[PDB]
């Protein structure tokens, strides 16, 4: 389900960059995706080394 | 903390115009912050260097 929501917040974010926007067809990809959901919550950690 | 506890361990003086942050673990294997825009721009205002 929370799945769910950031897909379809990524969507309307498109939707908003196409009806009045710069962009003719969206296509996010990972560099840009920082701007459509903002800073990443979880991380990879590997709290350790050795 | 720590470095507060070291200094008054020994009578040191910290550097001036030292800030930090982070987290610590029992081994000093520092862990990340959130938030860091903000306390930057404090830093930036308190004149802090390093």
């Amino acid at each position: 389900r929370n799945l769910q929501k950031q897909v379809e917040k990524v969507l309307r974010k498109s939707a908003y960059k196409i009806v009045s926007g710069e962009a003719e067809s969206v296509e996010v990809t990972p560099e840009n995706l920082q701007d459509f959901v903002g800073k990443p919550v979880f991380t990879v950690e590997r709290m350790y080394d050795v | 903390i720590v470095t507060a506890l070291l200094s008054l361990a020994m009578g040191r003086p910290v550097r001036q115009n030292l800030a930090m942050t982070g987290e610590v673990s029992l081994t000093g294997k520092i862990l990340p912050v959130g938030g860091i825009k903000e306390k930057t721009i404090a830093a930036k205002r308190a004149g802090v260097t390093c």
